[PDB]
């Protein structure tokens, strides 16, 4: 950063790493017929077949117009019943499907009812202070008002993510690390920012320029990507 | 229920009896 | 009763099948398109999820440089905080 550029010298980035979102997979499936009897109460689940038996019992009792009007009234109100519950079941499914997918980070700044918070004292909080996007400076105003979701540690945000609806907000490299090592926690969305990380040298280091040339050779030859595999995928 | 009068209507329809003996 | 009750139950079962797929196809053809949605450029300033940007060194860049309305100066502080856009 330019304050760190003025402070100390900097070679070309050894990695350009952003910040990204982390939340756990909720991991839901849909269980059988038990999830298929859902709009109606078990009383009516008895009442349906206890009404359905009666038509057959009076048709067998007749063996001892008639059937015309009877059968017309039965079909006539069977249609009413199935129209009511196909309306209720289709509108049940459609009010189900309209909720998803409102998980936006633009949707975070408006309200307090989702947790989403930085690793406090990281560069994440620095970036939220430095944020000039209205949504993320409103999230910054959210975090300033009351912390609500602010964690300080990596494991603290992991445990807040496992114990709440907590978007853990931290650097993308530690999220890659953890999601290689923990499949429940996953990176939600993509990067929040793209910013470069450099090697600190004294102010007035020609060592830094050698280090710059060596970084050019290294990332030309991808020797660091071996190190990327061995430290991020383990 | 909401549909409760309709559930009464469904089973009301069975005792509707017309001539058969003659 | 071998055609009466059995054919009644199978007709009842295909009623289950067609009513279920009717509710499903209603809920699918409803949710497929639910949006007009957007036809206007301030909505770009509202969202933070979709790319939007002026050309650099153009009259659009100059206009957002001159923009003082908070939503289009938010587009300009976007384009100044990110010289991506």
């Amino acid at each position: 950063t330019h304050v760190r550029e003025k402070a100390i010298d900097f070679s070309k980035p050894f990695m350009t790493l952003g910040v990204s979102i982390l939340y756990r997979k909720p991991n839901g499936t849909n269980p059988s017929v038990f999830s298929f009897l859902n709009p109606l109460s078990p009383d009516i689940w008895m009442y349906v077949l206890l009404a359905y038996l009666g038509v057959s019992v009076v048709l067998f009792v007749i063996a001892r117009l008639s059937t015309r009007i009877i059968g017309g009234i039965w079909w006539f109100f069977t249609l009413i019943i199935i129209s009511s519950y196909t309306a209720n079941l289709a509108a049940f499914l459609t009010v189900e499907r309209m909720e998803s997918p409102i998980d936006s980070a633009d949707d975070l700044a408006k309200q307090t009812k989702i947790e989403y918070g930085a690793v406090k004292d990281g560069a994440t909080m620095t970036f939220f202070k430095k944020s000039k996007i209205s949504t993320f400076e409103k999230m910054w105003a959210f975090m300033s008002s009351k912390p609500s979701a602010l964690v300080k540690n990596n494991e603290e945000g992991i445990q807040r993510t496992l114990t709440a609806d907590y978007a853990l907000l931290m650097e993308s490299t530690t999220i890659e690390y953890i999601t290689q090592r923990n499949c429940n926690l996953t990176q939600i969305g993509g990067l929040i920012d793209s910013k470069g990380y450099g090697i600190g040298t004294p102010m007035g280091s020609p060592y830094r320029d050698k280090i710059t040339i060596a970084i050019l050779q290294l990332q030309e030859e991808d020797k660091l990507h071996i190190m990327k595999e061995k430290w991020w995928r383990g | 229920q909401k549909i409760g009068g309709i559930f009464i209507v469904l089973a009301a329809g069975l005792v509707l009896s017309v001539l058969v003996a003659v």
